[PDB]
């Protein structure tokens, strides 16, 4: 379909591209894991030409680079001349799928100069760096040695390239801001995953998305204590050839925060492939999930197995940013709403949210033991039984039902019975909170009434931990387990690109989401009537949070209401949906950012026509 | 007075209200651009 080379055909020539940012072979965040997927298509665009300069990390090193000799001359001369004048610099390659060059940069070996380049910068910038700040200086530091890089691989070349860099954030940026205070023949790019001044202010200030013309960003940017950071992610964006985010709501936030609207938005995109290493999959792990159930509420196995839907949300334990109580609170109106029908559905949700727990509760194992204990028993008894049946009949006689059970299965199956004996109802967490008066979840699940009841249906279970294949009680990792569930739910309300509800439609699962996301806007973008899709977008942008709850109770209610044959058709429409979230189509965004960037900052030789073509059409 | 504000800077102390503010360092990251 629509391939790298498909219209963007450019001069590329002797063009050397610098793939600057701070966490290239040293995973803190979630950008690691975008420019590991995408270095791939980068460097089959840009072949031998693309290098990806970051800090230098002993623990980095000895796991995934491997060190190597400059290819070339000039960056020969390069690496000599800056480790002979006080510097510690070292390049290899990157071991992952695209194996690109890395170039590390030691910013502890470089505090001697720090006192000099922090007044440089006030020379150049007005920008000073508190000493106490222990971060914003190694971003310092890191920005000198990656402009001192690149101006020595400039000089040091024998006929100079058309150089282009990239850097990905605040902490990269005064490399971008000191390439254009030294006038250096260099194209610049900067690429914000998300505005710094947003989750701060998500959290304890009111009303972030209906405010964002009243925010006076210099106000709130000093009483933080982080004006320093605030400036210098700010001067990095308003001196850039070329200006991206990576959503669109991230694009609006932008402009009102950096007061600079992006020249284009590039999403986040993954290598599809490996997830698709869905029918059988998804019984396989369906059947596991319909076990552990099983296990947690033996002796109250009073509902129809066949007629229950798992649902679930995970990501990091951020309550409101993750929009956890809205859920909440739809459960309740929905188990109202199924109660009140007389309907024989049921609904198991699970909150995979991380916690400070110690170890799983007595109850939980207890039943995991009773289940298995079932299984056996019920296992000797079934094999037994057919081997009787067998002999029975190969002599050409039916078998005496009332004598195929004898002493010892009526023992086993006496025992088991009475395993399953059981006065309480089952928890709703499956570990043992350190916190558990303070637990959000918790005192939201008690206020609402959902403790696991009889004639409740809605089930509710929070597993703290992260999902494990070695766990005791959850044997499979987190993948297998999401590809079982019917439904993933993200109300989000703060999120620049969601990797959690991607990851869960690559998959093939259907997904709510919102339009306050950078995956809800691109889906609704790209989408025509994305409920046909398995995509719900909750209009959580122009609406109050009442609102935001009746509606996803409509959602959720109008999911439960489909037919087998229904959510079957559904399903499969969204697993004909994973090609508009890999780098095959994602990269090509990026692509016209560097020919802007390109185009801007060397006119003479490049020109860019600004062809901003880039599809489900369906039903509506 | 110059040196005096990069001090405040270097202490943490930056007057974001008045002179630190991003009007002066936009004016003057305009000449480079």
């Amino acid at each position: 379909p629509g391939l790298e080379d498909w219209e963007d055909e450019f001069d590329l020539e002797n063009a050397v591209l610098f793939e600057v940012a701070w966490e290239v072979a040293n995973k803190v965040g979630g950008i690691y894991t975008v420019l590991q997927t995408k270095a791939k298509v980068t460097g089959d665009e840009w072949g031998d030409n693309y290098f990806l300069v970051g800090p230098y990390t002993e623990q980095g090193v000895r796991t995934q680079v491997e060190l190597l000799e400059a290819p070339t001359p000039a960056l020969k001369r390069t690496l000599d001349s800056m480790n002979s004048k006080g510097c510690k610099v070292y390049f290899g390659r990157w071991l992952i799928e695209g194996g690109p060059l890395v170039v590390l940069l030691d910013v502890g070996a470089s505090a001697w100069a720090l006192e000099r380049w922090k007044g440089e910068l006030w020379d150049t910038c007005n920008i000073g760096v508190p000493w106490y700040d222990r971060e914003a200086n190694d971003a310092v530091l890191f920005g000198f040695l990656t402009t001192w890089f690149l101006g020595e691989f400039l000089a040091q070349s024998e006929e100079k390239p058309h150089v282009v860099a990239h850097f990905h954030e605040w902490l990269a940026g005064v490399g971008l801001c000191l390439c254009r205070a030294r006038r250096l023949p260099v194209a610049t790019i900067f690429t914000t995953h998300a505005t710094l001044l947003g989750r701060y202010l998500c959290a304890g200030a009111v009303d972030f998305y209906n405010n964002l013309e009243n925010f006076n960003v210099d106000k709130e940017a000093g009483e933080r204590q982080i004006y320093h950071r605030y400036c210098m992610e700010r001067a990095a964006a308003h001196c850039a050839h070329v200006f991206t985010t990576v959503s669109q709501i991230t694009a609006i936030e932008a402009q009102h925060l950096l007061k600079r609207k992006p020249d284009i938005v590039t999403p986040n995109g993954l290598n599809v492939k490996k997830f698709s290493a869905f029918q059988n999959l998804h019984a396989q792990s369906k059947a596991r999930i319909q076990e552990f159930v099983r296990g947690h509420f033996y002796g109250h196995l009073d509902f129809n197995l066949d007629k229950t839907l798992y649902f679930f949300i995970a990501g990091r334990y951020e309550f409101s940013n993750k929009g956890a109580d809205v859920f909440l609170e739809a459960l309740a109106r929905l188990n109202y709403l199924l109660r009140v029908n007389g309907s024989e559905q049921t609904v198991v949700a699970f909150f995979i949210m991380p916690a400070r727990t110690n170890n799983f509760n007595v109850e939980t194992l207890k039943g995991q033991a009773v289940r298995k204990q079932l299984w056996d028993t019920a296992n000797t008894v079934k094999e037994k039984f057919g081997r009787k049946l067998y002999e029975s009949l190969l002599v050409g006689s039916l078998p005496d039902m009332n004598k195929m059970l004898d002493k010892e299965d009526f023992t086993m199956m006496k025992r088991a019975i009475f395993a399953t004996q059981r006065q309480s109802f089952p928890p709703v967490c499956t570990h043992n909170m350190l916190d558990d008066s303070s637990d959000p979840i918790l005192t939201t699940i008690r206020r609402i009434g959902l403790f696991n009841s009889s004639a409740d249906r809605v089930k509710v279970i929070f597993h703290p931990e992260f999902l494990s294949s070695t766990s005791p009680l959850l044997p499979v990792d987190y993948e297998e387990f999401v590809r079982g569930c019917h439904l993933g739910v993200f109300p989000s309300y703060y999120e620049p690109w969601g990797y959690t509800p991607a990851e869960c439609t690559v998959m093939g699962i259907p997904s709510i989401s919102t339009n306050l996301s950078g995956f809800g806007c691109f889906m609704e973008e790209h989408i025509a009537d994305p409920s046909a899709y398995g995509i719900y977008i909750l209009d959580r942008r122009f609406r109050s949070l009442d609102d935001s709850c009746s509606q996803l109770t409509s959602f959720l209610y109008s999911f439960c209401q489909q037919s087998r044959r229904q959510r079957i058709i559904q399903r499969n429409r969204t697993e004909r949906l994973s090609d508009l979230l890999d780098w095959k189509y994602l990269g090509r965004y990026y692509m016209s950012a560097r020919h802007m960037a390109l185009s801007k900052a060397f006119p003479e030789h490049f020109t860019y026509e600004p062809n901003e073509a880039d599809p489900r059409p369906a039903s509506v | 007075s110059s040196e005096e504000r990069k001090e405040r800077w270097e202490q943490g102390q930056a007057d974001y209200m008045g002179a630190d503010s991003f009007d002066n360092i936009k004016r003057k990251l305009d000449t480079y651009l």
